């Protein structure tokens, strides 16, 4: 999968109190692949090791892959406004050289 | 005296169209200019074909041809010479109307001069004095340095040819003798080069093929017509050379014979062609392929 890169999104450090251990610690990791040609996807991975939280991400990601449609190649086909839970997201479709103009982790 | 034809008779404006041509896709060519976000319609094969037709009318305005004009006259006209007022002055005055109603060419420029003399503002004068006080969107105070030879034959290297003759319209007048040197070598250019495609299905191919007739050089945008297929206006080029020059050997000699069609062109290449060999060469090959293929 040399075609793909993969970006962080988010690390967190979350807890779970235990009995033995009191408060144990786990590495909630977020990523992003995609191979910048209209296939992409997500998942999350969770470890002790913030290593091990990457390479779960990693390759769960590769399996969750959605195709993205382009409009000629550079932008969505038309706008999208949408609520997801307690998100909002409005989307415009911009003409050439208008650039990313978006969220850092909708830049990404 | 039979009326010599004019640019904008509306016999020359109808040949002068056929040859142009037109292609909706080299006349609204996409502008390098900042963009907006493009809308959508759904449409029927009646509205599309609807919609393809008011675009074939825009490109009509679109394509209108600049006017083709003699150079204008010096102006030199002497108001008054009041010499009492010698020596008091060290630099030209120049006096502007503009009132708002009056047609630019129509303007009172007057310059009192040291010596005292007030005369009527020269052209050069008067053109740039209207830049100062009633600005032309596209046309500079200064005459730009683009229009110099060198920089000149750098466009025509680029091959951007209805670009220096777009530019030679924004700043120059169509009878000052600028406008007219500029045209005069882009026209030039394109003949030696055979470069007549650059200028179809745009508003200079008319001042082109004119300046060709009038100056009896048609022959290589007949050889280069007659290549591309296109020997309808080839054709029609050749009715518009024996109709300003009515008594050439070449227009007497259709008369005789009544020539019409591929018959007109051979004609021309017998009487008045320059290069009358390469035409009937031209004209044999597109035959022989017409013929043999179909």
């Amino acid at each position: 999968y040399e075609d793909f890169d993969t970006r962080i999104l988010e690390v967190r450090n979350v807890f779970n109190m235990t009995a033995k251990e009191g408060r144990k610690k786990s590495v909630r990791v977020l990523v992003a692949v995609g191979n910048g040609n209209g296939a992409a996807g997500f998942a999350i991975g969770k470890a002790a090791d913030r290593g091990d939280a990457f390479r779960k991400a990693k390759n769960r990601a590769i399996h969750y892959l959605h195709y993205i449609e382009r409009y000629e190649g550079h932008t969505i086909f038309h706008d999208i406004s949408l609520r997801f839970k307690r998100t909002q997201i409005r989307m415009k479709k911009q003409p050439r050289g208008y650039g990313l103009r978006c969220h850092r982790a909708i830049i990404t | 005296e039979v009326k010599k034809p004019a640019f904008m008779d509306e016999e020359v404006q109808r040949i002068l169209t056929k040859i142009t041509g037109l292609d909706l896709q080299k006349t609204f060519r996409p502008a390098i200019q900042p963009l907006k976000p493009p809308t959508y319609k759904l449409m029927t094969q009646a509205q599309l074909e609807e919609a393809t037709r008011l675009a074939v009318e825009a490109a009509k305005v679109r394509l209108k041809m600049p006017p083709v004009l003699e150079e204008r006259k010096p102006i030199n006209d002497v108001l008054a010479e009041d010499k009492i007022l010698e020596g008091t002055e060290t630099n030209k005055y120049v006096f502007t109307d503009i009132s708002y109603n009056i047609p630019h060419r129509e303007r009172f420029i007057v310059v009192r001069e040291p010596s005292g003399t007030l005369r009527k503002a020269s052209w050069e004068e008067r053109d740039r004095v209207i830049q100062i006080y009633f600005p032309k969107e596209g046309r500079r105070v200064l005459p730009p340095v683009i229009f110099k030879d060198e920089n000149l034959k750098t466009m025509y290297s680029q091959d951007r040819h209805a670009d220096v003759l777009n530019l030679c319209v924004a700043q120059f007048e169509p009878d000052s003798a600028e406008y007219i040197k500029v045209h005069h070598q882009t026209y030039e250019d394109i003949d030696r080069h055979g470069k007549y495609e650059l200028l179809r299905s745009t508003r200079h191919f008319g001042g082109m093929a004119w300046y060709f007739v009038n100056k009896k050089k048609i022959d290589g945008l007949l050889i280069d017509q007659i290549q591309r297929d296109l020997v309808d206006d080839a054709t029609s080029l050749v009715q518009l050379y024996h109709m300003l020059h009515p008594d050439g050997q070449s227009a007497q000699e259709a008369k005789e014979q009544a020539a019409e069609g591929v018959d007109l062109i051979k004609v021309f290449a017998k009487t008045e062609a320059q290069r009358g060999a390469y035409i009937e060469l031209a004209l044999q090959t597109y035959q022989e392929i017409v013929t043999s293929h179909s």
